[PDB]
């Protein structure tokens, strides 16, 4: 039942993800090593990650039908907001119910509570985080409904700066109907509408963990110690 | 304020 419309919009965002997103991690390699002892031991490393992580959303992005086609200014006011939530996102696919952990082809480069921890962030976050990429896990998403949600996540007509929310709110809608579309094809009612609701509350929870970041980002941040151990791109996009 | 870095990404 998807159209050819609904179909070349998958398409184009399949391909952006497998663009964007190597499944042997091999460039960690070229990160500042990990060290698991030491005050934030593990900040260099994971620092190095969510900045190439930024990357590399922002490189699907740019490939959003029509995001591309957006103000430059909301363009970048679309990424800087979006950025925290898509890398939550898209860090599901190296998360393992296993043992609760992003595993990224190695123990080096195996991820867990207490490496996060150790990058600054209170368990307090690092708690609702595990819990949402669990939630997330269960949902068994094709990678057509993950591209999607992705995309939806960061055409939202609802962020803080938006100018032409009009114009981000088209591009939403036409994800949204293809989205539901493709749903719809895999799956009959009431099915169909559970999935999507289940879908739109992780959109939800992203919001509501990047809000209470953006808080903690700021305490963390705010020392100069820990600031000098990001990256530029990471200090141009969380402020 | 500028963003040089994410504007050079996107282009
Ligand atoms: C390339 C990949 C993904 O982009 C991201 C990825 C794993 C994702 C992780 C594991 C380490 C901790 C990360 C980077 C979390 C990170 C440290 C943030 C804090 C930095 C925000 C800028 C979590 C924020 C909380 C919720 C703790 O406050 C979110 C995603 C987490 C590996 C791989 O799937």
């Amino acid at each position: 039942k998807l159209s050819e419309e609904q179909q070349h919009i998958i398409a184009i965002l399949l391909d952006a993800h497998h663009k964007t997103y190597d499944p042997t991690y091999a460039d960690f390699r070229d990160f500042r090593p990990p060290v698991r002892m030491s005050p934030l031991s593990m900040l260099p490393h994971l620092a190095d990650l969510v900045s190439y992580s930024i990357q590399k959303v922002i490189g699907f992005a740019k490939m959003i039908p029509g995001f591309r086609d957006l103000t430059s200014d909301d363009q970048i006011v679309l990424l800087k907001s979006s950025a925290i939530e898509v890398i939550m996102l898209r860090s599901n696919q190296s998360f393992t119910m296993d043992d609760m952990s992003w595993d990224c082809g190695s123990q080096d480069y195996k991820y867990d509570v207490t490496d996060v921890s150790k990058a600054g962030h209170t368990l307090e976050l690092i708690e609702p985080l595990i819990k949402f990429q669990v939630g997330l896990k269960k949902l068994n998403l094709h990678e057509e409904e993950h591209v999607l949600l992705m995309a939806i996540c960061i055409v939202s007509p609802d962020r803080p700066g938006v100018q032409d929310a009009k114009l981000v709110e088209a591009i939403q809608d036409r994800l949204s109907n293809t989205l539901q579309t493709y749903i719809r094809c895999r799956h009959p009612p009431p099915g169909s509408h559970q999935l999507y609701a289940k879908m739109i509350q992780k959109l939800a929870d992203l919001r509501s963990l990047n809000e209470e970041h953006s808080k903690q980002y700021r305490s963390l941040s705010f020392q100069p110690e820990n600031s000098m151990k990001l990256t530029p791109l990471v200090l141009e996009v969380f402020g | 304020k500028n963003h040089p870095m994410l504007m050079n990404l996107l282009k």
